[PDB]
RNA sequence: GCUUGUGCUGUCUUCGUCCA
């Protein structure tokens, strides 16, 4: 797994472009030899691609404008693989009826409401 | 929340850089902390040295 | 017209259609200075009004942009900015006015012009003194240094008169120290110095006798031949053109891991271009470059053998003065490159939406307008964000305490 | 209430702090205030 | 407008789920032959962690997310909301065990 | 507050007879009057 | 008065304006600009008319 | 407000040419608006809504107002220039040279 | 600033030989020719060449602000059309030995009278003096 | 019956003055 720094707010765009290129080049003489790619909202500015060769990463990033000029790629440690996909604030279970909450704005700004 | 060690290292180096350039912005061998106008930040050390410094 | 073609390509596959999008720059159109009011009307501007109302005396610049849509299966005047006008010049409104209308316009007939009016303030450009380009200068390095003499040349293309590259030929080894007195040549985009014999072979002249034929011009001078002997001994290890080019290509500061053939091509590129660019730029024209290298080495040897004094740095016939023309040309080159990059970025962003852009929206005239206005108003002769580490005082407020002081300020360097 | 004078055609007019600063007849954008009415005295020295 | 299918984890537009169904979960949810009810309950528009998979068979990420037997496309690490009890019981009738991707179950 | 502040005044006696001025300071009888042509301010009793 | 009304009044009086030194200088400058535009466009017919008009307007004292 | 005088200004906030001016006197009167305080508790005509931004004459200078210019800037707001004139007579301590 | 292409054309017209036809052993007495700091060729009769270039510049064929320099000691002949060179004018003394006017100024009272009148006897100003060969 | 109001930016750059 390699991680590459990209411009802020374009991570999902890079993910979709990588998926589109992988689908388009599938079944060709030189297909995009990658396996998966993703990103996390909390880990801003990082795009993680799972592959086996650095040339595959270079081919995947070729033709993209959100990637910075320098090859800001690093090797993700194997122990970090589980941490990259661990969930966050998932235990929570929506709002509960009958609870007392406060109002952020409006004419009743700050009044407690059930 | 969640701890990828590389991101911890990046943000903690950013914190170290901010604390270091808050006191000394003339560190040799690294770029200076700059203002939005491009002028360098006036650190505490630069307030105390030179003809216009606190002492002289 | 220096960079007249912006090019965008897109090998669309979504039926392979290779599409090239390119825009050409045409003619430049200038006008007399105009003033645009808040209510929307326009009228001809004169310098007294600009002085009284704190306006800028400047004129719009228009450029013809032509767009073409190339596709292979396998456009009018755009306003690019406002340039301040120098008073009493060919493009000033006061050039034509005779003595009577000059009085009616509240202009003094004794006023001579030669300045600009930025925000109602009179600014004068001060001539900048620089050393001449394309001349060989040989200097003596000081004692606490292995180098004893240096031969440096700064190269500038005739079109535009802009510095490109600097090449030095150092003479290592002190008198009776450091064993042999080797001559190493510094090359652009090369991390470590190179002996003269290796680069001479790389240009395409292998035999050592012909290297001496190029360098020296009188065989009976045994002293210069003796001084060149250590260089021949050091360069004897290389004996072929291609290995010499490869040796150039390893140190060429490029990305690590480049293949041998690509290294040789990179050496050929960095040798044809950026090595004495003022001589020539085309292929197979390296004979003149070899002769000029021989000339530089001959000058270095002539100075090193105490046959001639080192060049006078303070000689005034080796200096040049930059007036309003060259300074504004350099500034306009920087600002136009910035505007072209902005147009490129906007075009790249717009092709995502796939629309027939007007091309009157990509151009930001505020770039050139604000850059010229800032540089003339503050005197910092560079980009506003690059104000730190930039030349200052190039533009000053005109002195008006007395007539003689105004004349002196207008003729200063 | 206050008198002015045009910078081009030297025409006199008045403004009421609500009109645009312009000459009435020739539309110049530059106008000048008129001299005061207070007594002006000098010591001739 | 895009929604993340709760069962298989794929992310597709909600109208794509309404018109064509989920290409993987159609065998047990019949999403292509169902109303907006099943689309709304089995797919959620609130998610996090967009994932694009090219080769399901050899990707360790696909095995870790249990999506190596599904169609390549957009996937979500975490999906807000869980499948209802009746749908869980229906899946248990088919012999398939449902493991929630909401993160709250581990 | 005196009713003579910031009012045009004329001097009738002394060494500055017949000079137009403006009252700037008036505390006790010694009115301070600026002179229109000489760029100066001079003390003067209210009687003058 | 508004800006548009003031400009309309100024244009009306300019139409009524028989002659004014400032306006004659401005018109002569505008004619000179039009003349240099015609000269740079290699229009040998317009430039003669502009020169004749300038000769008629000119010859001041 | 400032410590200088304001009686030399006209209705439009500008001094007129021909008037004597001393140091600190106000020659251009300008105000900027300010969100009013709780003075809406009742202040019939004496509740402050403006802050003074007037231009005084230099404290060391005095003279006569020579010319007052009024126009509009590039953006479209008003724009004033006031010129002061004075005569300087040679005295002990003035510098001369051949 | 002036273009260097007419200078190269004039030099090639008057017998300058390019660098590719140059052998340093054979040319032990030829003069190197530089144009704007670029060694462009060689010549074996520099006297006639410098005389022709100077006469052409004095007649207005070459721009008056072009530099024509002959270094006899170093066997070099340099020409500059660069921008930024500071120059001053001087009277020209007739240095031709074969002429009767040797050692005398080229400018006469006829030139002064023409300058005072303002026109030639079948505008006569400073540029007329410069292109007549009496000032350079 | 009517009473007088109480203060000031910062940072650079340039040009100068008197010594040296
Ligand atoms: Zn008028
Ligand atoms: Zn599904």
């Amino acid at each position: 797994i390699w991680g590459v720094k990209v411009r802020l707010g374009k991570e999902k765009d890079v993910v979709r472009q990588i998926l589109k290129k992988k689908l388009a080049r599938e079944g060709t003489k030189n297909p995009l030899e990658i396996y998966s790619a993703f990103q996390r909202d909390s880990f801003k500015g990082h795009v993680y691609i799972e592959a086996r060769k650095a040339e595959a990463i270079n081919d995947a990033l070729k033709g993209n404008v959100n990637v910075f000029s320098n090859n800001s790629k690093f090797l993700v440690g194997i122990v970090e693989y589980k941490d990259l996909l661990r969930p966050v604030k998932s235990s929570d279970v929506k709002l509960t009826r009958g609870s007392y909450v406060r109002v952020k704005n409006g004419k009743f700004k700050g009044d407690l409401a059930q | 929340d969640g701890s990828p060690q590389h991101i911890i290292n990046e943000v903690e180096q950013l914190l170290q850089f901010h604390v270091a350039t808050y006191m000394d912005n003339d560190i040799a061998g690294q770029p200076q902390a700059l203002q939005k106008s491009g002028r360098p930040v006036k650190a505490i050390r630069a307030r105390l040295k030179g003809k216009e410094g606190r002492l002289r | 017209w220096e960079e007249p073609r912006l090019i965008l390509d897109q090998p669309a596959q979504h039926d392979n259609i290779n599409k090239r999008y390119e825009i050409r720059f045409g003619k430049i159109y200038l006008s007399r200075p105009t003033m645009t009011e808040a209510d929307g009307t326009t009228h001809a501007m004169f310098p007294q009004e600009a002085r009284l109302r704190n306006l800028t005396y400047s004129s719009p610049v228009y450029l013809d942009m032509e767009k073409s849509m190339f596709t292979s299966i396998d456009g009018n005047k755009v306003h690019i900015g406002k340039v301040p006008i120098m008073l009493r010049s060919k493009f000033c409104s006061l050039r034509t006015l005779d003595e009577v209308d000059l009085y009616k316009m509240k202009e003094c007939p004794y006023d001579m012009g030669g300045y600009f009016v930025i925000n109602g303030s009179e600014k004068v450009l001060i001539a900048q003194e620089r050393s001449a380009a394309n001349i060989v200068q040989v200097f003596k390095k000081a004692a606490p240094s292995p180098i004893s003499h240096v031969a440096e040349i700064r190269s500038a293309l005739e079109k535009g008169s802009r510095l490109i590259s600097t090449m030095q030929i150092k003479l290592y080894g002190r008198e009776d120290k450091g064993t042999g007195r080797t001559i190493k040549a510094t090359l652009p985009y090369v991390k470590q110095d190179i002996p003269i014999v290796i680069v001479f072979r790389a240009l395409g002249v292998v035999p050592d006798g012909e290297i001496l034929q190029h360098i020296c011009y009188d065989e009976n001078d045994w002293q210069m031949l003796e001084m060149l002997k250590p260089c021949i001994e050091e360069g004897f290890v290389i004996q072929d053109k291609e290995v010499a080019l490869d040796f150039i290509g390893r140190r060429g500061s490029a990305a690590l891991g480049i293949r041998r053939e690509k290294r040789i091509q990179y050496a050929k590129d960095i040798l044809q271009k950026e090595l004495l660019p003022h001589i020539t730029q085309e292929e197979g024209f390296e004979t003149r470059k070899t002769f000029f290298l021989g000339y530089m080495v001959n000058r270095l040897l002539l100075c090193a053998l105490e046959r001639k004094d080192q060049d006078d740095r303070d000689h005034f016939g080796k200096k040049r003065l930059d007036l309003a023309g060259p300074l504004l040309a350099n500034l306009f080159r920087i600002l136009f490159r910035k505007l072209t990059r902005e147009i490129y970025r906007y075009m790249q962003r717009c092709i995502e939406t796939d629309r027939d852009f007007n091309l009157n929206l990509a151009v930001k005239s505020t770039t050139i307008t604000s850059g010229l206005k800032y540089s003339l108003a503050t005197g910092n002769w560079g980009e506003q964000k690059k104000a730190m580490s930039s030349r200052a005082g190039v533009s000053q407020v005109l002195n008006r305490y007395t007539y003689s002081s105004t004349l002196s300020h207008l003729r200063r360097t | 209430g206050v008198k002015y004078t045009c910078g081009a055609c030297a025409h006199n007019f008045s403004l009421n702090k609500s009109d645009p600063v312009r000459c009435k007849e020739c539309g110049h954008r530059v106008i000048y205030k008129a001299r005061t009415k207070r007594m002006i005295q000098f010591d001739a020295r | 407008r895009e929604r993340a299918c709760m069962l298989c984890g794929i992310v597709l537009p909600g109208r794509v789920f309404m018109q064509n169904g989920c290409p993987n979960c159609d065998s047990v949810l019949n999403l292509r032959d169902s109303d907006q009810a099943t689309v709304n309950e089995c797919t959620s528009s609130s998610f996090e962690g967009l994932v694009a998979v090219g080769d399901n068979e050899h990707s360790w990420v696909a095995k870790w997310l249990r999506v190596d037997r599904f169609q390549p496309g957009l996937y979500a690490v975490r999906v807000d909301g869980r499948l209802p009890s009746d749908i869980v019981a229906a899946l248990e009738q088919y012999g398939v065990y449902y493991r929630p991707r909401d993160g709250s179950v581990i | 507050r005196d009713p003579t502040l910031n009012k045009t005044v004329k001097i009738r006696q002394g060494g500055y007879k017949g000079k137009i001025g403006i009252v700037k300071e008036a505390n006790g009888d010694r009115f301070r009057v600026e002179l229109h042509n000489p760029n100066k301010t001079i003390p003067i009793p209210c009687s003058f | 008065l508004s800006n548009d009304e003031v400009n309309s009044i100024v244009k009306m009086k300019q139409s009524l304006s028989s002659n004014t030194g400032f306006n004659t200088v401005l018109k002569k400058a505008q004619l000179q600009e039009e003349l240099e535009e015609a000269r740079d466009a290699h229009d040998h017919e317009r430039v003669a008319r502009i020169e004749a008009e300038l000769k008629s307007i000119g010859a001041e004292s | 407000l400032k410590h200088g005088t304001y009686e030399k200004l006209d209705e439009d906030g500008l001094i007129a040419p021909g008037v004597r001016v001393s140091g600190d006197d106000i020659i251009i009167g300008k105000t900027t608006p300010i969100p009013p305080d709780t003075e809406e508790l009742g202040q019939r005509t004496k509740y402050h809504t403006k802050r003074d931004a007037s231009t005084p004459l230099r404290s060391t200078e005095n003279g006569i107002v020579d010319q007052v210019l009024l126009t509009t800037n590039q953006e479209g707001l008003k724009f004033v220039k006031v010129r002061m004139r004075t005569t300087k007579v040679p005295q002990i301590g003035d510098k001369f040279a051949s | 600033g002036s273009p260097s292409e007419p200078i190269i054309n004039f030099l090639e017209e008057w017998g300058m030989e390019p660098l590719e036809d140059y052998d340093p052993a054979q040319h032990t007495k030829s003069t190197r020719i530089f144009v704007n700091g670029v060694w462009t060729g060689i010549h074996r009769d520099p006297s006639m060449l410098v005389s022709t270039m100077r006469d052409l510049r004095r007649s207005g064929a070459i721009s008056p602000e072009v530099s024509i320099i002959r270094d006899i000691r170093e066997r070099e002949f340099k020409i500059f059309t660069d921008v930024g060179r500071v120059y001053r004018p001087l009277f020209i003394v007739e240095d031709d030995e074969s002429k009767d006017n040797k050692g005398e100024l080229r400018i006469t009272k006829e030139h002064i009278r023409k300058i005072q009148q303002g026109y030639d006897d079948d505008v006569y100003g400073w540029s007329s003096l410069v292109t007549s060969g009496v000032i350079e």
